[PDB]
């Protein structure tokens, strides 16, 4: 304790809390993968451990001790980097999510802009996977999925511009403190709907999964991936859903602001509701055609986001 | 701040050199993205938080995506040009390199003779930039929309396909 | 500054052309209609020309830190609008034979015109940078509108790559100027330097890198190797705009910059500009002496004409006739160029693939198209600078400004360059009245739209001759159009 | 303040641990476990156009992001200016949809 | 604090490297890639200058620069597509029919 200083422990406790958040997020994403699979089975009216909870652990052991394989005629660097980007994109974006007063990895001024930076880089995982795979059909599927993403990544930020407008800041804590009275789910309702649609599309979750369904010359950008590298994409998707869910709580549901339960409990409670809301959506939603998803993103969501921001501005300036 | 400026500044120069001398097009683009992330760190180190984010959101998350799309669409790479590796031949790069070196020397000389109180690094926010964009520089934002509209119209006119179908065969003069 | 109701009147030309770009685009959205969309474009461009009256009544004023509206701005706005209405009148007959999207051509001509109006009112480095890109990016598509033609694609790729390289040199130069100045306004470039300290290495280096970009756009040696290839490949309707609107718009902003910027009176920049002018005047005429392609010949010609104009810029901080000379010269260059390039357009319309660019195509024009041959003769004499043509009055101004500024090497170059020029200009002129029994010439279209293009080249020739004998009317107008100093 | 310094270190550690965790899992997959001893075609420019449209609209959204964080400071004048910008963006979007440049199915 | 001169030299190195790339490469793609390095380097210089003077103008100019880069790369890659579709060749030396 000789070297220990009141300031050092502050710069040590903070690092510890950041590592705790990182671990809890990765755990939550992995657990949800199992929790979902089981719930989906219950909906379809159909174990390794406690209620199958150890199935997640079993899969990890199998994937770790599975022969790792990079196609002989595949760019090793690009092939290996794709899964890495998928796992360490939205995970890094969680650094801006304030889970409770006194618990935020990074209180950045750019705030929400950091999520957009990471969401923008996530597209390369799909593109790199397709090109490196060396499977002509994988390339077509990757390109279809990438075009679908860009069709939803276009209004992703604009969907959150009404919230930023009301808060007058990109900082997430400022955005939460600005929902003290009314959560942005009510005033920025169209923003919430559009952001949810774009968020699931960015995470490549239902119904934006399987973008290669119509094309018989398309297979998927995960066909050549096996073992942990295959798992990194799967886990990355669920970690991304957790990150999106935690962003919706922070942006449209007042974050950790709740009437009685402890602040952190509220954050978790709401985040869990969103994580399971996506689960209800997966089961109760017919996948639309690739043409429909492309058109809906450019002809409906993009115009709506542009209009919501203009109307929000008018109301704000009028009330002032 | 100082470490960030020099380390990111160096990561950028090294990556940029790998880009201009690379044979694989996608690898060259990867090193270009790496250099853009490095320049974003330089921007953040100088207090340009807005420019910092845009460097990753628009340059390394949009303009570069478009480049990769084209390389993957036309299956670029392995062409006789990238097989001959002519750029590596000394008689091909020595002349260009000398012109560039002399240009750098003359430019650096002018820079070394400028007043330098140093860059503090006080963060300039996106709010401040927005007040300037929709205040003194209003005509710029309105005319910038027309510039991007021109890019959209021209890129569509010359970039549109006359043959329908997600997969097309490379025919001379794109005969249909 | 902010946008007051008064400031909004001074923006009428920019606002009207901008609204036209939107309404025409919404018309194309509703239904592609070559006639309506072309008509809407011409109506908007004319409305902007008429609005110049209201702008003048309002008076000179600085709308924002980026734009200053004065007589100079009105004059160059008028020049770009006239050269742009002509481009549209010359495009309809040509686009009639283009079996593809043709409404976008007018949409791009409108956005390029917006760039020239901005460059006319530009009083800030941001406005200079944005105006050039607003007049260049649309032109990339216009130069490559017939992408199916090999020459048009080659011309578009060459212009785009070289213009992009030129835009980086310009931006980097402006950045170095900012690093030393701290203000991006023209009046502040060299203001912080003390007496005898104007030649600050970085300020000069910034201007030098900016000159690479500006010199490219003005086809000035040693950044001119692109002119003949792009002028020949670009569709004839487009070549008219590239030869007139872009050059006049960019030369004007350069004049305002070297006039307002304190660093403008640097001897180092003046001596460097002088070498460029001398080379441009001599090299342009010498390279056009053996050209058998009219488009390439007019390309090399532009190199020399812009070199003649640079002499007035070099004599700017020594007299007041410098600004008047450029106005009168550019007015003559506009009519002379619209005449020559317009005749080429009419002889290349409707679009049937390659344009009539070989001089052999014009070896008996009089015996088929009498009025077109007469116009070409008048324009060839005007571009040669022969007394009785407006082109001569422009050359007289340049020589007068040079003599008053003791630019003896440059005045000597104008004489030698003009002598070399007479050889190729006269050759093209006399060729029109020779007999070419071979008649592969295509028949002329018979619609009022094609006849309108013939009226444009005819009126331009009449103006070149009337103002060549009586120039006081034009001299009086240009003298009213003076920058707000 | 030690708070900003602590948050700086925490952010760095989070980023290093996150990327380190991914590498650990990947290198573990490679080491843990045994192993067996052992041109003519192109994609339509419709893929490029979507990406190109994304780039144009994404760069246009940059201006609206800067306005969003400063709507009150810019005032109604700023609203009128942004309204014109959004209108031009929508007008171009209408053009793209009406010319059929935004329909994946022919 | 970072010396303004150090920031300007970083931009100059990236600018000259980008130019070298545009001249030594015959592939149109590597030429377009080289131009992106050059325009990014010019935008970096504006940010460095604006930071030295503590003005938002540097970032405002950067935004105008990246807007041109987005539009120029869009049109640039469109012409590359047209060249590939018709000539199945990206050697810019072959695009040299007009001369003299
Ligand atoms: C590589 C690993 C280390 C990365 C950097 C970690 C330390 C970051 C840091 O200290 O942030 C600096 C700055 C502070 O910003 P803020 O907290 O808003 O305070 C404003 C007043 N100084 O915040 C910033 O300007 C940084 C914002 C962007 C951070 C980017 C991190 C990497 C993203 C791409 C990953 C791929
Ligand atoms: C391999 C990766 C190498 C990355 C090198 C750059 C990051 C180095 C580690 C972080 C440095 C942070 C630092 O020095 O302190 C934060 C600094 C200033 O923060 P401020 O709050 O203004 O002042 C605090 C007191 N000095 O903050 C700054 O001024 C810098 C903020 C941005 C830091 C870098 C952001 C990520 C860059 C990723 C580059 C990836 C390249 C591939
Ligand atoms: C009556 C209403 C209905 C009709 C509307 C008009 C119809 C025609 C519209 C098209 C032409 C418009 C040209 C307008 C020129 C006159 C502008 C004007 O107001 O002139 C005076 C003006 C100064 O006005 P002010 O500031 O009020 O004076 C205060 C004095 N104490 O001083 C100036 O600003 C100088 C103006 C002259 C120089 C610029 C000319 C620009 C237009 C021409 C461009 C092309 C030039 C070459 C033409 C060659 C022709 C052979
Ligand atoms: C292909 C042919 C091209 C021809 C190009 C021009 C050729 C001649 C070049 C002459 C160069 C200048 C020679 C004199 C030295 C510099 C000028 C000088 O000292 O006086 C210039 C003269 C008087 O004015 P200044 O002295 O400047 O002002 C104070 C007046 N008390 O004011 C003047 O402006 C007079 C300068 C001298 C006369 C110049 C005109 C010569 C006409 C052509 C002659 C050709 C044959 C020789
Ligand atoms: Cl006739």
């Amino acid at each position: 304790m000789s070297w220990i200083s009141p300031e050092l422990i502050e710069i040590l406790l903070t690092i510890l809390k950041a590592v705790v958040i990182l671990l809890v997020v990765v755990t939550c994403g992995a657990f949800m993968s199992f929790g979902e699979r089981r719930l989906l089975g219950l909906f379809q009216n159909r174990r390794v451990g406690w209620g199958g909870s150890l199935q997640l652990v079993a899969d990890m052991i199998k994937m770790f001790f599975k022969e790792d394989w990079i196609p002989k005629f595949s760019d090793r660097v690009i092939f290996t980097l794709a899964p890495m980007i998928a796992f360490t994109s939205l995970l890094l974006a969680f650094a801006i999510v304030p889970v409770s007063p006194g618990w935020v990895v990074a209180d950045l001024n750019i705030g929400i802009l950091f999520f957009l930076m990471m969401a923008g880089l996530a597209v390369y995982a799909v593109l790199f996977a397709g090109w490196s795979s060396n499977n002509k059909y994988s390339l077509l599927g990757a390109m279809r999925a990438s075009a679908q993403t860009l069709s939803y990544e276009v209004f992703l930020g604009l969907s959150l511009m009404g919230v930023v407008a009301q808060a007058g800041s990109f900082n997430m804590t400022d955005i939460v403190n600005s929902q003290a009275h009314v959560w942005n789910v009510i005033p920025q309702f169209f923003g919430f709907i559009t952001f949810a649609i774009a968020g699931v599309a960015v995470c490549h979750r239902h119904p934006f999964d399987q973008p290669e369904a119509e094309q018989e010359l398309a297979d998927g950008y995960h066909i050549e991936y096996s073992g942990m590298k295959f798992g990194l994409f799967f886990v990355g998707e669920y970690i991304g859903i957790v990150t999106i869910s935690a962003l919706m709580v922070t942006l449209f549901f007042g974050g950790w602001q709740g009437p009685l339960l402890p602040p952190f409990i509220w954050f978790a409670l709401k985040t869990a509701f969103f994580m399971m809301m996506f689960i209800l959506i997966r089961a109760s939603l017919p996948r639309p055609r690739y043409d429909q998803v492309m058109s809906f993103g450019w002809k409906i969501c993009l115009p709506l986001t542009l209009i919501n921001l203009l109307v929000t501005a008018a109301v704000i300036l009028w009330q002032a | 701040m100082e470490f960030a400026f020099y380390i990111c500044g160096l990561i950028a120069i090294l990556a940029t050199l790998r880009v201009i001398t690379h044979t694989n097009p996608v690898h060259a683009l990867l090193y270009l993205i790496i250099s853009l992330l490095a320049i974003s760190g330089v921007f953040f180190s100088l207090g340009a938080y807005f420019a910092g984010a845009l460097e990753i959101i628009v340059y390394a998350g949009a303009i570069m995506v478009l480049f990769v799309f084209v390389v993957m669409m036309l299956n670029l790479g392995g062409s006789e040009i990238e097989q001959e590796r002519q750029w590596l031949k000394p008689q091909v790069w020595i002349g260009p390199a000398i012109l560039s070196a002399i240009m750098l020397v003359v430019i650096v000389y002018a820079i070394l003779g400028v007043n330098d109180q140093g860059i503090d690094g006080t963060p300039i926010s996106a709010k401040a930039v927005g007040i300037t964009l929709f205040g003194p520089y209003v005509l710029a934002v309105e005319l910038a929309s027309m510039l991007l509209l021109a890019g959209l119209v021209v890129a569509f006119h010359v970039g549109r396909e006359e043959r329908a179908g997600e997969v097309l065969s490379n025919r001379k003069d794109d005969s249909a | 500054m902010t946008i007051t109701p008064q400031n909004l009147i001074a923006l009428l030309p920019l606002l009207i052309v901008g609204l036209t770009v939107v309404v025409v685009m919404l018309s194309i959205a509703w239904r592609r209609n070559h006639f309506l969309n072309a008509t809407l474009s011409v109506i908007g461009l004319n409305a902007a020309l008429v609005s110049l009256w209201f702008v003048g009544q309002a008076g000179a004023m600085d709308v924002t830190p980026l734009m200053r509206v004065d007589g100079f701005a009105m004059l160059y706005t008028g020049l770009v609008l006239l050269a742009s209405l002509a481009t549209c009148t010359f495009a309809y007959p040509w686009l009639e034979g283009y079996n593809d999207n043709k409404d976008e051509f007018y949409l791009l001509v409108l956005i390029a015109a917006l760039g020239g109006i901005l460059l006319a009112n530009a009083n800030h480095l941001a406005s200079l940078f944005l105006g050039i890109e607003l007049i260049s990016l649309p032109l990339f598509g216009l130069v490559g509108y017939a992408f199916r033609q090999k020459r048009s694609l080659e011309a578009s790729i060459k212009y785009t790559i070289l213009s992009a390289a030129a835009s980086s040199f310009l931006l980097f130069g402006m950045a170095l100027v900012y690093a030393q100045s701290g203000d991006l306004s023209f009046v502040a470039l060299g203001k912080n330097l003390g007496d005898g300290m104007l030649n600050e290495p970085l300020l000069l280096a910034g201007f030098g890198l900016m000159i690479v970009g500006l010199g490219f756009k003005l086809s000035l040696v040693p950044f001119h190797l692109w002119t003949p290839d792009v002028y020949q490949g670009a569709p004839a309707p487009v070549s008219t705009f590239l030869a007139t609107a872009s050059k006049i718009a960019i030369f004007g902003v350069v004049m305002r910059l070297f006039l307002y910027a304190p660093v403008g009176d640097s001897e180092a920049i003046r001596v460097v500009l002088a070498i460029i002018a001398f080379a441009s005047i001599i090299f342009g005429n010498l390279m056009a002496l053996s050209q058998t392609n009219i488009k390439r010949l007019l390309g090399y010609s532009s190199i020399s004409h812009l070199g003649y104009l640079l002499v007035a810029l070099i004599a700017l901080q020594t007299g007041e006739m410098s600004m008047e000379a450029v106005g009168v010269y550019l007015a003559g260059y506009l009519f002379s160029s619209l005449g020559a390039f317009g005749v080429v357009s009419l002889m290349s319309s409707p679009y049937r693939g390659p344009d009539a660019d070989s001089l052999f195509s014009y070896r008996g024009l009089f015996w088929h198209r009498p009025i077109l041959a007469a116009v070409m003769t008048v324009m060839m004499l005007s571009l040669a600078g022969i007394p009785m043509t407006l082109g001569f009055i422009g050359k007289f101004y340049v020589l007068a400004v040079g003599v008053q500024a003791h630019l003896w090497w440059l005045v000597g170059a104008v004489v030698v360059g003009s002598a070399i020029g007479l050889y190729y200009y006269l050759r093209v002129a006399v060729s029109l009245y020779l007999h070419a029994p071979e008649q592969p010439g295509r028949d002329a279209p018979s619609n009022w739209q094609y006849s309108a293009g013939g009226i444009v080249v005819l009126i331009s020739a009449l103006l070149v001759l009337v103002l060549g004998v009586w120039p006081q009317p034009l001299i009086s107008i240009v003298r009213l159009a003076m920058p707000l100093m | 303040s030690t708070e900003v310094i602590a948050h700086h270190w925490a952010f760095a550690i989070f980023l290093i641990v996150a990327i380190g965790l991914c590498c650990l899992m990947l290198v573990g997959g490679w080491f843990l476990g045994g192993r067996a001893r052992a041109a003519r075609l192109r994609l339509s420019a419709k893929f490029y156009l979507v990406a190109m449209f994304f780039v144009i609209f994404d760069v246009e959204a940059l201006y609206l992001f800067a306005w969003s964080t400063s709507i009150r400071e810019s005032g109604w004048v700023g609203f009128v200016e942004a309204a014109i910008f959004i209108f031009v963006l929508l007008a171009g979007l209408v053009y793209l949809v009406r010319i059929g440049a935004l329909d994946w199915t022919p | 604090m970072i010396p303004l001169q150090h920031g300007l030299i970083l931009a100059a190195i990236l600018f000259v490297l980008g130019l070298t790339g545009l001249v030594i490469r015959r592939n149109l793609l590597f030429m377009l890639i080289g131009l992106e390095i050059m325009i990014n380097a010019s935008a970096l210089a504006f940010v460095v200058a604006g930071s030295y003077w503590g003005q938002t103008d540097g970032q405002v100019m950067y935004i105008l620069a990246i807007s041109l880069a987005a539009a120029e790369a869009s049109i640039g890659l469109a012409l590359l597509l047209q060249l590939h579709r018709r000539r199945q060749n990206l050697n810019i030396d072959s695009v040299s029919e007009m001369r003299g």
